[PDB]
């Protein structure tokens, strides 16, 4: 048996590299501590400071285009018509049955 | 609509032109501007919809998921930016321009008018997430797995691509208004059974459903960290986004064709959550959870009721960010041991305890703890079930009582007890893991502020 | 005008430029000998260009600029190493042995396009023919395997069948004793480390396998160490001989062309060296062919084709 | 051979298409095939060996015969109608000899078998313009007469075809034979469309002609018929293999790629004759296409496979001949998608 | 540490004339690198 | 339909089978197909004078000039292929396999 | 876990797929490059053409 | 729709005279747009390939690329846009022609139209 027990020409598996050794302060973004500093403060600015304050105050100050207040408004002058008027409340047919052709059976 | 996509593929000549050392800090600026950007679509109306165009709208079902998919891009740039250090620059941006391709193809998905252009951009995204696993995944089964993920895919895409020829034969159009509005009644016959199958299959092996759930485990513990957080928090929702918009043209025959598949998902989300409790791998038992919680969903899209549709919105985007959240957990833990075991690592409260909160947070959000809205899509879920059955109440208390369990496992088995004596390579956690966990975590707190953004068009 | 079949059909024929000089021929001898003073003198009285016995850098002299690239880059193998320790764990003598027959094809090509495109005759040391050799003497010291000469061979064949072998073989026979003496009186301490064995098997395999097979499609002219020293009698012998057995009297234009296509595109040539047979010894990971290529392509005038180097000098790139 | 000897061989295999492309009489289209059946040959012998001389001699017997049931069947047509232009074909047995024989010059199944052989007997060069020119007459021919074959028997070969293909190349290991049973499949799904819309088989032959062009033109840059031979390209030109990668999704149909616009086209048609469950078999069949495919890829450029120490020297040299058509060719079959409608320029 | 690439071993299950080895095809063997065969 | 044209059919269609059975001898494959084109002449012949159709007493000629040609080539073919063997068995083209 | 998805599941859909396309491959590329056999088969194909679509 | 042999059709004519009567495509078509953006990639390939600096390597090059891709495709968005036209004239003088076969339905309200309910429960 002449052969090496190797199957090929290989690198050796590296040992994984540390970045609290040359740098600390490392904020475990990148090994050059400049372009690790920048990057933990745009990081910061923008996901916190920009998207997540002011996007939160634009998304609760939205305005009501969904029509709930006038929803509610609608139903009150509905109601305070109706109440006086002696009208039933809310009706059965959605649909004025007047306008409503229906087959005749005849059966 | 433009005004999204447009900054989207300007994101590709701003990464390839970038210099050496910039592209992760440029990278992450512009998407999250484009973040902010994407969200002023959340002002949606109670009439029909945003209807920008011919060619894209927007509606309060579409405007979560887009946002979600906006908010995920500089997520994952920061959760790659540590295993890819020792990467060539050409290669780094070739990953960037995949994860800005992916991105394009879920927004121009997620709002595209028509069923064709859907299918062609749902089928698109397909792409570049098979390059990602196989390409950039440590383990020699990822090539495996890429092969599951595409054919178990097209294997439902084909026919649901016949039939969408098929419907636009008969009826002249595929645009999601006229086929709302000229919706005509599905006769109980077999061509109907066929189509209906047809329309159904594809989307129901994305979500996935119990019986065709096998590739999901395979794809997420394949993946790269932004591979699984781009699977488990958007690419899952697509089947139930197709199926909302599908069932429009489905009925009467979802009553009767509806039983096969409950059936399959309230055994199936019991079955997986008990494997939850026996996982000795954590992407794996993620992976599994993730099939619970869509095996629910597609229960809620198939029962069909105003309150299924809400918790079925509601559901998916507290999935999505609590799903995201459990892989970047994990594999800042693997990152570390080099190992994926739940067994080995232990004890890891007394070495990382900012980090231990991170995982009780997220144990807490995954077990739904009310009010978040994990719990408000389980709820509102749950009750459209008692009051389509009385019964369900039994496997859904099941699913909840097991769910708990196995999630507070994986937070002890982990976490508590003594630590690992031979493992000293455990270094204290970086501003960028806190800071990734914090911008997963934070959002879902904030959305149960206001949770009507996230409960859909039927809301 | 590169040459190209639009070259060959408007003027371009080589028969034209064939002078009876042409002539190619490819001194042998052993390892420690005089061929290369032989070789050189000869070259000057005919009026020919000589080439340089092909070392581990000869790919490096005609690419990029002349410079020797590193060796990890070019040939990753050493004959100080193989010297020092001929039966090494890594594979260095079989990995020495193909690089080395790599650049003898490389050199090959080279003259044969010049020949075919000046019409002058050119002169060589060791040619692909007679590069066994070598190999044959590792073998029988047991410096390499059989699968490493079972790989040479189909190397070879796949290779050397595709060109015209030379006109005339010249062969020094120099006697193993005095060799070593020369390598003793050399000074050199890797070339003291050769074994009697090793040079006998050259020589044998040398005289025992080379000299017929080329006594019937080349001709010889065996010269002893003494007889060797007057160029002036091998130049008499050269030209008062004429070569009619071989290949070349059956060339004309067309094969020429088809001949002169193939000694260009040196990828062409060099097509067949990197054949997929896994030998250990040759083979290279992935993920130490990645660094190591990641590592040439970052050399100065190495990113881009030789035009188009901006840190190397060149101007004008936006508009070529 | 000589270079005027080969460009005036090129030619007349280019005027014998023409010739039967451009006549309106039987006996000049079969003189046509006759033309371009006599230039081929020393093409396909260009470089000789063995293997390229037993290529030619099955493809001079296939394409004979083929060559003679045409002259029957224009026989047979001629005694049952005075007629010798080409248009309708008035006899049931007239026009299933003319289908055999056309189908036998396509390599269509059943008479697919003569493809791969000649494929890999043939150098990769010989084998481009044998996938891509050579459609070109017969299929004409087929467009001409459509409206008379039977769509029983076109069907039925069509469908053997993409399964043939399918499931022939699932067992290859050399390039040749895998382009040789993707173009089966790939005339298999363009005679399938011929009884409905002769529009989409020209633009399926348009498609396939450009993905087959930029796939030949890169194995012959990256010199490999073999794919452990191509699974070394990466060590000396990745972006090659990258492009290749794309090339491979493009061919197997996945959307947005340009492979996926005649298939989704051809389902398309069919879906208004009523036609459902032949498009769902073929493009259920087209997916061990895709498969094979994504198996080349994965050697290719997904995966970083083992080199030698000679690559090396390799690493010092450029390309002599470089190929102008060839980036056309790789955005034409990649990314044309967009650009669909425009098959109404009835291509 | 290290992401996993292909050795001998998986490059050589592609390497045969044919995939999927059988027994009546155990004994093909591939063509040979240059397309010419020896003459006997 | 008379039946000397199905005797003639009849008979292009026994050399056809002939050229399929592939017995041995691709010589006999060219003899196949030479009798095929004998019989294609005959029956062209025979249908064109029967019906006076003047012009097409061409045809023939040329259909017999064209097919004289391929056999040429053909038989140049089978010269180089048992150049390499020796004979002409049509088993020896076993080298390239599906 | 095992019964199920490890085996059952998995022998259904991919496995059963993976088999019955291995062996359709092996069929169909099995062919000794006989053209004997190949022109065999042709005139089988001609005259079931023949005697089946008229 | 098979208009190879629609009447009046000259063989080999790219653009017949009648497509003069039709608005051609503006210079900002985005289809034109989109054609020089396959003639661009085409340089970038071309660039890559021959492996020079993929973006700044030969800018006459990649202009002509852009050019070709651009004109190509005016000429082409100009014969498809004929073709369509073509078919909309020949449909519309068909159902013209033939009245019987493309009757006017009676208008029907839903307010008189029965259609089945059928409750979600
Ligand atoms: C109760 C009201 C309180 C009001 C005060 C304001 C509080 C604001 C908190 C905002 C959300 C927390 C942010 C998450 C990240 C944690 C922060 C951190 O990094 O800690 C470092 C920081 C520095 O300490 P350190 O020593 O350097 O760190 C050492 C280690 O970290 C070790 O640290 P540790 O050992 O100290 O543990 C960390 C701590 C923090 O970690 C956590 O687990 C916090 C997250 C708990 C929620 C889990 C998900 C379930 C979904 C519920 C959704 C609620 C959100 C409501 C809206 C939020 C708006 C964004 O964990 C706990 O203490 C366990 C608490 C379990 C809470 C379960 C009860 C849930 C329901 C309560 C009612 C809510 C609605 C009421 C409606 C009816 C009445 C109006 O420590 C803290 O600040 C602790 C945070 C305070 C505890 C939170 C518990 C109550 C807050 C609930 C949410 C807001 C309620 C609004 C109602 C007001 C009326
Ligand atoms: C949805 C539609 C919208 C998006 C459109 C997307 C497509 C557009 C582009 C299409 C293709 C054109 C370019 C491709 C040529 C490749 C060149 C290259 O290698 O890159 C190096 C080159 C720089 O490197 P270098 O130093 O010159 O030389 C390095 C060597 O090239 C080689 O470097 P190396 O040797 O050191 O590294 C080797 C590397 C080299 O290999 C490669 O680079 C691969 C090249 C891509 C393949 C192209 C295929 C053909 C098109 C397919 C498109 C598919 C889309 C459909 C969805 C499926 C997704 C796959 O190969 C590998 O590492 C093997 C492993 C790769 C993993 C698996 C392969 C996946 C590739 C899929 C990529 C798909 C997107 C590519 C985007 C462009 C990438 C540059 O990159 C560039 O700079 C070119 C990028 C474009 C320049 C933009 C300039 C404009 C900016 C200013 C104007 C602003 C615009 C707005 C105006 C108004 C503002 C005021
Ligand atoms: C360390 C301990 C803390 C120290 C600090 C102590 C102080 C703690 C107090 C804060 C928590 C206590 C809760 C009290 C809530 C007060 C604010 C609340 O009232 O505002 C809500 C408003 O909150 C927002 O609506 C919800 C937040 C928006 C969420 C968007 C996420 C950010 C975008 C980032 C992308 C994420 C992607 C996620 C996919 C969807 C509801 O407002 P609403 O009653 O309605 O009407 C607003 C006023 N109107 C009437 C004029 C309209
Ligand atoms: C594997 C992992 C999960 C994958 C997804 C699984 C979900 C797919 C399940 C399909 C849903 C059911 C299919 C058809 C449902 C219709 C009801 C019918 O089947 O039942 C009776 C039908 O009777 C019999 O069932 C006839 C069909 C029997 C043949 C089917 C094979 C039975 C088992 C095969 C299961 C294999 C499924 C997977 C195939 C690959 C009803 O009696 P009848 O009143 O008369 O018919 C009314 C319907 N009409 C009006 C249209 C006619
Ligand atoms: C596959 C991608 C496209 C590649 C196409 C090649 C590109 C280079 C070609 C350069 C221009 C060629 C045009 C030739 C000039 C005049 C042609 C004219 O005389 O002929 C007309 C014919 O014009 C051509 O047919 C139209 C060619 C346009 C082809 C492009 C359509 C491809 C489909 C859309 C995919 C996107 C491709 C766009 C990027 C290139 C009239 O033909 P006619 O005698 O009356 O009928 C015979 C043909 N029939 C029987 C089918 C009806
Ligand atoms: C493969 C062959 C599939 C056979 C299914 C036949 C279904 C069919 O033909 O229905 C056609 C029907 C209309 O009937 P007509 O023929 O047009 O007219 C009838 C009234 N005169 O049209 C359609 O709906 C076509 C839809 C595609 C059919 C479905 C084909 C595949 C089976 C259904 C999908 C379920 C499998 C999905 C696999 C999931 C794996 C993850
Ligand atoms: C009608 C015909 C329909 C054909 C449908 C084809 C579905 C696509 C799958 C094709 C796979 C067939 C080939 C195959 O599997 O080969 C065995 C192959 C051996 O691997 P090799 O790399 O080729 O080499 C091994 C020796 N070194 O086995 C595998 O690796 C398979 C791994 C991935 C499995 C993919 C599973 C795909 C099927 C999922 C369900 C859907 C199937 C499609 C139809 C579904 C029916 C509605
Ligand atoms: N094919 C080969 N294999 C191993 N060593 C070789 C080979 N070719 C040349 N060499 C070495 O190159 C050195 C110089 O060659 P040599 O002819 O012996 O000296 P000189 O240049 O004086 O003629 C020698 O040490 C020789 O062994």
């Amino acid at each position: 048996p002449p052969e090496p027990t190797i199957r090929l020409q290989e690198d050796p598996d590296p040992e994984d590299e540390n970045l609290y050794e040359k740098n600390p302060d490392s904020h475990g973004y990148d090994k050059d501590p400049i372009v690790d500093l920048w990057n933990m403060r745009v990081v910061f600015f923008f996901g916190f400071s920009i998207v997540l304050v002011l996007g939160s105050t634009f998304v609760a100050y939205l305005p009501d285009y969904r029509m709930q207040e006038w929803a509610r408004r609608e139903a009150e002058r509905l109601v305070k018509y109706r109440e006086a008027n002696g009208l039933p409340l809310m009706e059965s047919n959605c649909f004025d049955p007047n306008k409503i052709q229906l087959p005749e059976d005849e059966d | 609509m433009l005004k999204i996509i447009i900054p989207t593929t300007m994101l590709l000549p701003m990464t390839w032109m970038s210099k050496h050392n910039m592209i992760w800090i440029n990278a992450t600026v512009h998407s999250l501007l484009i973040s902010l950007i994407s969200l002023s679509l959340l002002n949606q109306l109670g009439e029909n919809s945003l209807n920008f165009s011919l060619t894209f709208f927007s509606d309060s079902l579409s405007a979560p998921l887009l946002v979600l998919t906006t908010w995920l891009l500089p997520l994952m740039l920061m959760a790659s930016q540590s295993h890819l250090s020792k990467e060539t620059t050409t290669r780094k941006k070739l990953y960037i321009t995949m994860l800005i391709l992916l991105q394009l193809f879920l927004i121009m998905t997620f709002t595209a008018t028509e069923l064709i252009l859907f299918y062609i951009l749902f089928e698109a995204t397909l792409v570049p997430t098979l390059i990602i696993i196989t390409r950039w995944g440590n383990q020699t089964e990822r090539l495996n797995a890429g092969l599951y993920f595409l054919f178990y895919t097209l294997a439902g895409s084909l026919p649901l691509l016949v039939a969408l020829v098929y419907i636009q034969n008969t009826t002249g159009s595929l645009n999601f208004l006229i086929i709302h509005y000229w919706s005509h009644p599905l006769s109980n016959s077999w061509s109907n059974i066929f189509m209906w199958l047809a329309c159904i299959m594809a989307f129901m092996v994305k979500m996935p459903l119990y019986g065709l759930h096998l590739w999901l485990p395979k794809a997420h513990v394949e993946a790269p960290i932004a591979g699984s957080m781009v699977l488990a928090a958007v690419l899952l929702k697509l089947g139930g986004y197709g199926m909302m918009r599908i069932t429009t043209i489905l009925n009467p025959l979802t009553n009767y064709m509806a039983y096969p598949f409950l059936m399959l998902s309230m055994w199936g989300m019991i079955m997986t959550s008990s494997i939850c409790l026996r996982q000795t791998d954590l992407k794996s038992l993620i992976a599994y959870s993730s099939v619970s919680h869509m095996a629910l969903v597609i229960v809620a899209i198939m029962i069909q009721t105003p309150w299924s549709f809400m918790g079925a919105t509601a559901l998916m985007i507290a999935h999505g960010l609590t799903s995201s959240m459990l892989f970047c957990l994990a594999n800042t833990n693997y990152e570390r041991v080099h190992s994926r075991t739940m067994i080995l690592a232990r004890g890891l409260q007394t070495l990382l305890p900012l980090m231990a909160t991170w995982w009780l947070v997220a144990s807490l959000t995954n077990l739904a703890l009310p009010p978040s809205i994990n719990l408000i899509g389980e709820l509102f879920i749950i009750t459209a079930s008692f009051s389509w059955s009385n019964i369900t109440i039994i496997l859904m208390g099941m699913n909840m009582m097991i769910t708990a369990l196995y999630s507070l496992y994986m937070l002890i088995t982990t976490q508590r007890g003594k630590y690992t004596h031979h493992i000293n390579n455990i270094k204290p956690s970086f501003t960028r893991e806190n800071a990734l966990m914090a911008l997963h975590i934070l959002p879902l707190l904030l959305l149960t502020l206001n949770p009507k953004m996230i409960l859909g068009p039927l809301y | 005008l590169q040459y190209g079949p639009l070259a060959f059909v408007l003027g371009e024929r080589t028969t034209r430029k064939l002078t009876e000089t042409s002539k190619v021929i490819t001194v042998d001898g052993n390892i420690c000998s005089g061929k290369g003073r032989l070789a050189r003198e000869i070259a000057e009285k005919l009026g020919l260009r000589h080439f340089p016995e092909a070392g581990i850098h000869y790919a490096d002299s005609t690419t990029g600029d002349g410079k020797p690239l590193d060796v990890q880059l070019s040939g990753n193998c050493s004959l100080e190493k193989f010297y020092d320790d001929p039966k090494s764990n890594d594979g260095n003598s079989y990995r020495l042995q193909s690089w080395l027959y790599a650049s003898r094809l490389l050199q090959y090509a080279d003259a044969l396009e010049h020949l075919l495109s000046t019409g002058q005759g050119v002169v060589l040391e060791r040619s692909i023919y007679s590069d066994f050799v070598f190999l044959e003497a590792m073998y029988r010291q047991g410096f390499i395997r059989k699968q490493c000469v079972e790989h040479y061979n189909e190397v070879k064949k796949v290779t050397a069948c595709e060109y015209l072998p030379p006109h005339v073989v010249v062969y020094v026979d120099v006697p193993v004793p005095e060799i070593q003496s020369r390598i003793q009186k050399k000074g050199n301490p890797h070339e003291m480390k050769i074994t009697a064995a090793y040079l006998q098997d050259i020589e044998n395999a040398y005289k025992k396998t080379f000299l017929p097979e080329m006594s019937e499609k080349c001709e010889v002219l065996q010269y002893s160490a003494r007889e060797a020293e007057d160029a002036e009698k091998v130049v008499e012998d050269i030209e008062y001989l004429k070569c009619d057995k071989g290949p070349w009297p059956d060339q004309d234009d067309r094969t020429f062309h088809r001949l002169r296509m193939l000694v260009q595109n040196k990828l062409e040539v060099l097509n067949y060296t990197t054949i997929p047979v896994y030998l250990p010894e040759i083979t290279i990971g992935a993920h130490q062919s990645d660094r190591v290529f990641q590592k040439f392509t970052e050399l100065p005038g190495r990113k881009y084709s030789p035009g188009y180097n901006e840190d190397v000098g060149d101007k004008w790139i936006w508009l070529k | 051979m000589n270079p005027i000897i080969y460009t005036t061989l090129i030619m007349t295999v280019m005027s014998g298409t023409m010739l039967v492309m451009i006549s309106s009489h039987w006996l000049l289209i079969w003189i046509g095939f006759e033309m371009n059946l006599l230039a081929m040959i020393p093409v396909l012998m260009k470089n000789f060996n063995p293997r390229a001389t037993e290529a030619a001699t099955k493809y001079f017997l296939t394409q004979a015969t083929a060559s003679m049931m045409l002259m029957m069947a224009i026989i047979i047509n001629l005694l049952y109608s005075g007629q010798w232009t080409i248009t309708k074909m008035f006899n049931p047995v007239a026009m299933t000899m003319m289908t055999m024989a056309l189908a036998m010059k396509l390599g269509l199944s059943p008479f697919h078998f003569w493809v791969p052989e000649v494929t890999q007997g043939i150098s990769l060069q010989a084998g481009l313009l044998l996938l891509t020119w050579q459609k070109l007459a017969p299929l004409s021919v087929l467009c001409q007469i459509s409206q008379s074959i039977n769509p029983n028997l076109m069907l039925t070969m069509a469908m053997l075809s993409i399964l043939i293909g399918g499931w022939g190349g699932l067992n290859q290991t050399q390039l040749r034979k895998i382009m040789a049973y993707s173009s089966i499949a790939h005339m298999g799904w363009m005679t399938a469309v011929l009884p409905y819309n002769t529009t989409m088989t020209i633009l399926n032959l348009l498609i396939y002609i450009t993905m087959t062009l930029a796939m030949f033109m890169l194995l012959i840059h990256s010199s490999a018929t073999t794919t452990l031979s191509l699974s070394h390209t990466w060590n000396k030109m990745p972006v090659i293999t990258s492009l290749m990668m794309v090339t491979l999704l493009s061919m197997g149909g996945l959307p947005p790629l340009s492979g996926f616009m005649p298939k989704w086209m051809i389902i398309q048609e069919m879906t208004k004759n009523e036609s459902i469950i032949m498009p769902t078999l073929m493009a259920m069949t087209a997916l061990l296409n895709l498969y094979f495919y994504m198996r080349l890829a994965y050697s290719s450029s997904l995966t970083m496979f083992p080199s030698t120490n000679n690559m090396k020297m390799k690493w010092q040299f450029e390309h002599t001949k470089q190929m102008k058509l060839l980036p056309t060719m790789i955005v034409l079959s990649t990314l044309v998608l967009p650009m669909t409608p425009a098959l109404s320029s009835l291509n | 540490a290290r992401q996993w690439q292909p050795d001998v071993e998986w490059a050589e299950q592609f390497g045969g004339a044919v995939m999927y080895p059988t027994k009546e095809t155990a004994h093909w063997k591939p063509p040979p690198w240059n397309d010419v065969d020896p003459p006997k | 339909m008379p039946l000397v044209y199905m005797n003639i059919i009849m008979a292009f269609a026994i050399a056809l089978a002939g050229l399929l059975m592939y017995r041995s001898h691709l010589m006999s494959s060219l003899l196949c197909l030479e009798g095929m084109m004998l019989s294609l002449f005959i029956m062209s012949t025979l249908i064109i004078l029967n019906t006076h159709f003047t012009l097409a007493n061409m045809m023939p000629i040329i259909l017999l000039v064209f097919a004289a040609c391929e056999a040429a080539l053909g038989l140049s073919l089978l010269v180089m292929v048992s150049n390499t063997y020796g004979t002409d068995y049509v088993q020896n083209l076993n080298l390239l396999q599906c | 876990s095992s019964l199920l998805d490890l085996i059952w599941l998995e022998t259904i859909l991919p496995k059963t797929t993976s088999f019955i396309q291995m062996k359709m491959s092996i069929m169909v590329s099995n062919q000794k490059g006989l053209i004997k056999l190949y022109f065999l088969s042709f005139l089988i194909t001609i005259m079931i053409s023949m005697t089946l679509f008229n | 729709t098979m208009m190879s042999g629609r009447p009046g059709r000259v063989p080999l004519q790219f653009l017949p005279n009648e497509a003069r009567s039709l608005p051609p495509p503006k210079l900002t078509d985005p289809r034109l747009v989109y054609m020089g953006f396959l003639g661009y990639c085409s340089g970038l390939i071309d660039n890559a390939i021959r492996r020079r600096p993929v973006v700044s390597a030969g800018l006459h090059r990649q202009l002509l690329y852009v050019t070709s891709f651009v004109f190509f495709g005016y000429y082409l968005l100009k014969r498809q846009d004929y073709m369509y036209a073509l078919r909309d004239h020949d449909m519309f003088a068909y159902v013209k022609s033939h009245p019987e076969d493309f009757p006017e339905k009676d208008k029907k309200t839903y307010g008189e139209i029965l259609e089945e309910f059928h409750p979600v429960r």
